[PDB]
């Protein structure tokens, strides 16, 4: 769930 | 003693390009959030929530489906935090060095920093009151959170008691901005891949914050390591928070986890 955030903001 | 040389310069830099990206990743300021709560803005005076009936007119005049009252205020709470998340890592992209680490990496730090600086920009947006809400349209009282039947009424009140505190150090955004950047490049995450790299800015951002702090707070000579026991309250903090955020989820049933 928060990785997933994470991770597609990081883009 | 101290000296204004090449190297001081670079950290001054360094404070400087946070701070600019800082100002860029968070809408609201504290220098701004300070103007709202003491009534120095000439800008909209936010709408008060302190009892049943102004939360009943405030949901309708703030312009942000349970039928629980509690439930619905801590949607809002939980849907902002996502928002804070996406601040967060657009901050943490500003800070040189991060997004040359391992992406994984990357992920690790912001995974297990986030709530940390959640509590933090939460106190730039408390007094001894209550908390400005929907980027500072509207304000709900302490006592109010309180007041929401269990186990809601005991969510916001560590928060409260960490801010009451914390505010009490007088740091503006300058010394916030590199902070927040300190916590992010913890090389102590369960988890981390290359761990030298991440200790290597964090020295550089320690020896940054260490500087600011000194330039801007004659009145205590040990602010910086006073920060640092901050950082460290803050891991048992938000420790007994995900604990209460499991004891919700298991006792108690955002647009962008559906996509
Ligand atoms: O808008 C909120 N709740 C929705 C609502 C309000 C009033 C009536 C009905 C529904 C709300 C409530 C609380 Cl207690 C805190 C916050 C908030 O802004 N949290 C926050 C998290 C991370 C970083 C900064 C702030 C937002």
């Amino acid at each position: 769930g928060l990785e997933a955030i994470i991770r597609k903001a990081l883009m | 003693h101290m000296q204004l040389n090449p190297e001081s310069a670079d950290l001054r830099a360094l404070a400087k390009h946070l701070y600019d990206s800082y100002i860029k990743s968070f809408p609201l300021t504290k220098a701004k959030a300070r103007a709202i709560l003491t009534g120095k803005t000439t800008d909209k005076s936010p709408f008060v929530i302190y009892d049943m009936n102004s939360l009943m007119m405030g949901e309708d005049k703030i312009k942000f489906q349970s039928k629980e009252v509690a439930i619905r205020i801590f949607q809002g709470c939980q849907f902002r935090s996502v928002e804070a998340v996406q601040e967060i890592t657009e901050y943490a992209k500003s800070i040189p060095g991060f997004v040359n680490l391992d992406l994984n990496d990357q992920v690790t730090l912001l995974k297990y920093g986030v709530h940390e600086i959640i509590y933090t920009m939460l106190a730039s947006l408390m007094n001894k009151d209550g908390v400005l809400i929907s980027e500072g349209q509207g304000f709900m009282t302490r006592e109010f959170l309180k007041s929401l039947r269990k186990p809601f009424g005991d969510f916001m009140e560590p928060k409260f008691e960490f801010a009451v505190k914390f505010n009490a150090l007088e740091l503006d955004d300058s010394d916030l901005a590199i902070f927040i950047a300190v916590i992010i490049l913890s090389g102590d995450r369960p988890g981390l891949l290359n761990v030298k790299p991440i200790e290597d800015i964090q020295d550089n951002l320690l020896q940054a914050l260490e500087l600011q702090l000194k330039l801007n707070h004659p009145e205590s000579s040990q602010l910086f390591a006073k920060l640092l026991q901050k950082m460290t309250d803050l891991r048992q903090i938000v420790t007994e928070h995900v604990q209460l955020l499991q004891v919700i989820k298991k006792t108690e049933t955002h647009p962008l986890l559906q996509e």
